Formats: structure tokens, sequence, C-alpha cells
């Protein structure tokens, strides 16, 4: 669990963004203690009203692209993952499934040649992935089981660093936020992405103190 | 005349830990009141013979 004591911002207090350090898969949780700037604004504390944002600075696009399945509730789907690597050279084709990636409602059956069988679990409809691995370079197949009526829905493509909808939360009798730093296993290590909070305190009557740091998410093989 | 309560009014509620906004609240009215009456004042008229 990470954790950080902001700049009180009185004139006295590498790079300047601190730094984190990720690795791919993994879902942490982050702490950063406010006390040092919000208590002497006597006020009534932090508010809910966190901002975040992510850019990267150096991304090093992947070589395997994305893909979508779309099938109804309870077919067997079928599908192909040859497509998915146009590769520059000439070489060979190493499909794996990570079983530490897999489905989560389902099972998939790696065939031979860029084939697989997704037998979707019985009586269940949603949305549902697998991160593959043509030969090192990880990407996401996501499949959503239809509810047989008409349709669903196109889900996002969740990107290689991420900060979760709902999992925040913040103690005003502490000045402590807490949030969920996630990064999915399609991250290439060395890569470094930027994450700015900006975090806004109110006074006794109701008006801001806004407050806004950044940090330096590194995403690096082996912790 | 009379009276009339408009409202009571809120009273600082449920401060766990001072954060000193709602000290007094707000009370409501009294409205005092009044009204009057009203009356009929019709006549009518026979002569002498006509009613005989």
């Amino acid at each position: 669990m990470y954790f950080f004591s902001v700049d009180p911002r009185n004139g006295a207090s590498s790079c300047c963004c601190e730094s984190i350090s990720a690795r791919p898969g993994e879902v942490n949780g982050v702490m950063v203690s406010y006390a040092a700037w919000s208590a002497p604004l006597r006020g009534h504390g932090l508010t809910n009203k966190t901002t975040f944002e992510i850019d990267g600075v150096s991304v090093t696009p992947p070589k395997v692209s994305n893909a979508f399945g779309r099938t109804k509730v309870g077919v067997v789907f079928e599908g192909t993952l040859s497509d998915l690597f146009p590769n520059p050279e000439g070489e060979q084709v190493e499909y794996e499934i990570s079983e530490l990636n897999g489905p989560s409602n389902g099972v998939v059956e790696l065939g031979a040649n860029g084939a697989f069988t997704y037998t979707p679990g019985a009586l269940f409809t949603g949305v549902d992935r697998f991160w593959f691995s043509i030969n090192g370079n990880i990407g996401e197949y996501v499949i959503s089981v239809d509810p047989t009526t008409s349709e669903l829905p196109q889900p996002p493509f969740t990107t290689p660093v991420y900060v979760p909808a709902a999992r925040r939360s913040v103690d005003p009798r502490t000045h402590v936020l807490k949030f969920v730093l996630g990064v999915s296993p399609a991250a290439i290590p060395g890569d470094v992405y930027r994450l700015t909070v900006r975090q806004v305190a109110i006074d006794c009557d109701g008006n801001e103190f806004v407050h806004i740091s950044c940090y330096d998410i590194s995403i690096g093989s082996c912790g | 005349t009379y009276m009339k309560i408009a409202d009571y009014g809120q009273l600082g509620e449920y401060t766990c830990d001072a954060k000193c906004d709602a000290e007094f609240g707000e009370p409501g009215n009294i409205r005092h009141l009044e009204g009057k009456t009203y009356d009929y004042r019709g006549v009518f008229c026979f002569n002498r013979k006509n009613l005989q």
C-alpha cells in the first residue's frame, strides 16, 4: 500500500511529481495525507469531489491489436486469433492463454492454429474477457453473451493503467484520501504514465480550496 | 383578535464534534390576526288598510 504526504503549500517544504512502481496485473491501493495542507484551513475538511486523469509520457504502442466477440446466451462461441498479430517479419505464432488471466465465467480451449472455443457458463449473461499472448505481446479478447432478447453494448477496452470508477473514499476527520490503482496485464514493462489528482477542500461556509498534485506510475516488471 | 402559530422552526441538530455552523437555527412566527362581523338591515311597510 502506497502512502504519500502532500506538500503543505507554505513557502517552506530528480523529477517533481512523486514516483510509483507497479507490476503488470496487480491491483493496489494508494493513500495520501492532506493533513498538512487542509488542517490549517479550518473548515469542513475534505469533500468527495476528487478528480483523476491519466496520460502517458511514453507508450511504446503495442504489437498485437485487441478484438471483440459477440454471441448469445448459452450458445458456444468460436473465433480466430491469427488476424490480431500483423507481424512485420516472418515468424511463427506461439498462441498461449495464461491460466492467471483466463475467463471468469467460462472456459477456453486453445486450438492448434489461432483457434479457440469459448463455451460460456450456463445460465449466465454478461461480458467476459481473457488475455492471450501472441508471441509475448499480451492482448485482451472481450466477449459479451447477450440474454437472447436483442443485444448487449460494447465495452471500452480497459486501458493499461486505470483508476476504478467508484472505489475511493476520504476521512474528513483525519484528512486522508484512499483510492485504487489498477494496471491491466497488457502494460509493457518500461513505460511510464502520469497520474494527476485534483483534490478540493471546503471552508466553514461552502467555498472551495482546490489542490493539484501529480504522480509518475512506472510500469516495471518484477515488482 | 387571535394568534396563529405559523411554524416552529429548526434548532441546531446532532453535531458530534465542534464545527460551529448551526448555532441558533431559525424559529417561527406567532402571526396575530383579527376579524369583524356584518349585519342584514332590512325593512318593509304596509299602509293601514290593505293590512287591516
